[PDB]
C-alpha cells in the first residue's frame, strides 16, 4: 500500500543523486571554459588599458587603437557569457512578477516546473508583456491578498491564467486590458476575463 | 645597464602587449619573443638574456618544463600565470624560478619584480602561494 | 547484434536525460554570471569608448577613465578567480586534512602514508572520491567504536583506489545498502566500484577510473 510510495521516493532520491554529478560534471566543464575565455580576455583588458594610459601623450593614435581592442574584447566576453546558453524570457518575467507581488504583500502562487519550454521567441515575448501587465493590474487595482499564475501547454496553444482574490474595479483605448487583447488577437491569440470572484484573465497564444 | 628580456607567451595579443609594456622602461629591452616552452629554451641557451618572462600553459613544452631545462643556465626566470593551479607554485620553486607573478598585476609591479630579481631577490605573488 | 542497437537506444536515452540536466545547470550559471560580471564588463566597454573619445579633447579625463577601466578589470578578474575555484569542487588533498581533524577530534588514531599519489585525476572523479572518503570516515566516527582508522590512497594501474579500514565492529545488517548505497551508486556512475569487508572491523575499497 505505502511501500509503493516508500520505494517511489527511494527511486526519486537515487535519481536526484545522479543529477548532482551530471550538474557538477557540466559545472567542472564551464569553469575550464571560463578560465580559458574570460581569464585571458580580462588579463588582456588590464594590460591593454595600462598600455593605452601609458601612451595618451607619447602616441595617442596607438592608445586609441588599444582602447578599441579593449572595448571589443569586453563586448565579446559579455557576449561569450551569454553564449553558455542558446532561450526563455518568460522565465525572466516570472522573476520580475515574484519580486513585484512580494513587494506588494500579495501571496504568489505558481509552479516553476509547468513553464512551457517551447513557444516562438516572438510569442514568448508577447506573453511576457501580457503577464507583466496582468500582474501590474493586480498590484495597482485588486487589493488582493493572493495571486495565482498558471502556464499550460494545451493542444496547439500556450494558455496563461492570472487570477487574484481582490475585487474588480472596472466598469479602453491606450490601456492594458484592450492593449493585451489587441496584441494577442493580432498574434491569432485571445484574452478572456472573469470578474466574479476577484479577477481572472485567460490569455492564449498559438504554439 | 640595460636588462635584456625574452618573453614566452602563446597568446599573441598578450605577448605583444607585454613586450610593449616592458619596452616603455628606460633600463629594459625585449631581445626576443616566443610562443612555446621550446622557443624559450632555444633562445635562453643560445642568446643568454638576463631575464626570461615565462607563461606556464603553452603548447609543446610548458613554461614550467622550460624553466626546469634552464635551471642551471644563468638566466633569471619570472613566471606569469592568470590562475593559481595546485602544485604550480612548488614546481616553480623546485625549478628555481626567481619570480612567480599574475599576468594582470599592474605593469609597474612587473618591471619592479624584474629589477628585484636582477638584484638577487625572489618575488612570489602572495595569491599564488598555496596558503592565501 | 540487436543488443548493439538497444545499447545505442539506451545511450541515446541516457544522453537525452543528461542533456536536460546540463541545460538546467547552464541556465543557472549563465544568469548568476551575467548578474555578478555583466555590469562590470559593460562598464569596461563604456569607459574604454569614452576614454578613446576623450584622448584628444581631454586627455586628463581619458587617463582618469582608463584608471577606472584598469581597476574594474582587475576586480572582475578576482571575481572570476573565486567563481572558477568554487565551481571546481573539493580537492582530495583538502579532504585528507578534514578527515585527520575529524578522526583526532573523535580520539581515533589515523594511519596514513603517502604512496603512489594520483598523478592526474579528473576534477570530477577527484570530487567524487572526496565525497566518498568523507562518508567512509563519518561512518567510522558514528558507528565503529574503532580506536584506529587506516586510509590508503593509491594510483594502481588505470584506477585510483582508496581503502578505509577501521578496527571497530560492523553494526549493519546482512544487507546494509544512505551513505553505503549512495557511495556505491556515485562510484558506479563514474564506472568505479565499492566493495566492503566486515570481518575484522570494516574495510571499504573504493576505486574510480584514472589514466
Ligand atoms: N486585477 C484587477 N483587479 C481589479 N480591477 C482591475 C484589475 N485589472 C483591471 N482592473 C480594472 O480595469 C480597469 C482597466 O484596466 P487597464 O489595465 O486597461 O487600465 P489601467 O487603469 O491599469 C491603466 P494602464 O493599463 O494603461 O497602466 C482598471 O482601471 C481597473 O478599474
Ligand atoms: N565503519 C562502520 N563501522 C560500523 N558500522 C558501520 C560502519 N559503516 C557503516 N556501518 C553500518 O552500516 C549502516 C549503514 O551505513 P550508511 O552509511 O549507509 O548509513 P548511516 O547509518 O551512516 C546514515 P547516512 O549515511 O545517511 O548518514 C550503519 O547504520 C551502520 O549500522
Ligand atoms: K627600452
Ligand atoms: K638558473
Ligand atoms: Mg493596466
Ligand atoms: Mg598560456
Ligand atoms: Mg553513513
Amino acid at each position: 500500500r505505502k511501500e509503493r510510495e516508500r520505494l517511489e521516493e527511494k527511486l526519486e532520491d537515487a535519481n536526484e543523486r545522479i543529477a548532482e554529478l551530471v550538474k557538477l560534471e557540466e559545472r567542472q566543464r564551464i569553469a575550464r571554459d571560463l578560465e580559458d575565455t574570460l581569464g585571458q580576455k580580462l588579463s588582456l583588458i588590464g594590460l591593454k588599458s595600462d598600455l593605452a594610459r601609458k601612451l595618451i601623450y607619447k602616441d595617442p593614435e596607438q592608445a586609441a587603437r588599444e582602447l578599441k581592442s579593449v572595448q571589443q574584447t569586453a563586448r565579446t566576453s559579455l557576449n561569450e557569457v551569454r553564449k553558455i546558453v542558446s532561450g526563455i524570457r518568460l522565465k525572466d518575467e516570472l522573476i520580475n512578477i515574484k519580486q513585484i507581488l512580494e513587494a506588494a504583500d500579495i501571496m504568489f502562487i505558481y509552479e516553476e516546473e509547468k513553464w512551457p519550454e517551447n513557444i516562438s521567441l516572438l510569442n514568448e515575448n508577447i506573453l511576457s508583456m501580457c503577464l507583466k501587465e496582468a500582474v501590474t493590474n493586480v498590484v495597482k487595482h485588486s487589493q488582493a491578498k493572493t495571486c495565482r499564475v498558471d502556464i499550460q501547454q494545451l493542444w496547439k496553444e500556450v494558455v496563461i491564467t492570472v487570477s487574484d482574490d481582490g475585487t474588480f474595479k472596472g466598469e479602453s483605448k491606450g490601456h492594458g486590458l484592450l492593449g493585451m487583447r489587441e496584441r494577442l488577437e493580432f498574434a491569432n491569440g485571445s484574452l478572456h476575463i472573469d470578474t466574479e470572484n476577484g479577477t481572472k484573465l485567460t490569455m492564449a497564444i498559438p504554439n | 645597464s640595460m636588462i635584456s628580456i625574452f618573453i614566452a607567451e602563446d597568446q599573441q595579443m598578450l605577448l605583444g602587449a607585454l613586450g610593449s609594456l616592458l619596452n616603455l622602461e628606460d633600463d629594459m629591452e625585449v631581445v626576443g619573443k616566443g610562443t612555446t616552452g621550446q622557443d624559450a629554451v632555444d633562445f635562453v641557451k643560445k642568446r643568454q638574456p638576463d631575464v626570461c618572462i615565462m607563461d606556464i600553459e603553452m603548447p609543446g613544452k610548458t613554461g614550467l618544463e622550460a624553466a626546469e631545462e634552464l635551471k642551471d643556465t644563468g638566466c633569471k626566470i619570472i613566471i606569469l600565470t592568470t590562475f593559481a593551479r595546485p602544485g604550480y607554485f612548488q614546481r616553480a620553486i623546485k625549478a628555481g624560478v626567481k619570480g612567480y607573478l599574475l599576468k594582470d598585476s599592474p605593469s609597474e609591479e612587473l618591471a619592479n619584480a624584474i629589477r628585484s630579481v636582477m638584484n638577487g631577490k625572489r618575488i612570489y605573488a602572495p595569491e599564488l602561494m598555496e596558503d592565501l
